[PDB]
């Protein structure tokens, strides 16, 4: 009853209704945008995130940062 | 006709009763990009061109089939992907636009796939 702060917000997920992973060039080639992820399970597989510094991935759970 | 579309039809069945085959663009772009998947199904009535681009772009680089089915609706009712009671609803979801088998299960009906990759070499 105590209330500090009137709740807590739990998290809504971002909702974007598309991948747009891939680019078609010249009547089309498969166009990878993210450094691959090495890791064994996954290899070839599933993409890294891009943000401003890394990348990651969401299954294998690791980072590659550029300094 | 019928002698192919129901043939994949008993294909697609045996295939999802037996393994899971991937339903959806996420899971056909990661399953048709590993090396076994076989044969590729998707809809005519995309609205956009990019994502058709984008899938028969794809699947030509490799070396798996393709046969394209008018609607994606009444695919997705045939691809088991509802809720499906024998006296309610035959598809109360928009449909499967493009699925890959990864597996047919067993070798009951795979000629019809085998003379459908004849004609596709014809
Ligand atoms: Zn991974």
């Amino acid at each position: 009853y105590t209330t500090p702060k009137k709740n807590k917000h739990k998290r809504k997920k971002v909702k974007l209704a598309v991948l747009k992973y891939y680019k078609v060039d010249e009547n089309g080639k498969i166009s990878r945008l993210r450094r691959e992820c090495p890791s064994d399970e996954c290899g070839a597989g599933v993409f890294m995130a891009s943000h401003f510094d890394r990348h990651y991935c969401g299954k294998c759970c690791l980072t590659y940062c550029f300094n | 006709v019928m002698d192919v579309n129901t043939a994949l039809q008993e294909v697609l069945k045996t295939a999802l009763i037996h393994d899971g085959l991937a339903r959806g663009i996420r899971e056909a772009a990661k399953a048709l990009d590993k090396r076994q998947a076989h044969l590729c199904v998707q809809a005519s009535n995309c609205d956009e061109p990019m994502y058709v681009k984008l899938v028969e772009a794809l699947l030509a680089e490799h070396q798996i089939n393709l046969i394209k089915v008018d609607d994606n609706k009444k695919l997705g009712e045939w691809v088991g992907l509802c809720k499906i009671d024998r006296e309610g609803n035959p598809r109360k979801v928009v449909g499967c636009s493009c699925v890959v088998v990864k597996d047919y299960g067993k070798e009951s009906q795979a000629k019809d796939v085998i003379e459908e990759y004849f004609k596709c070499k014809k």
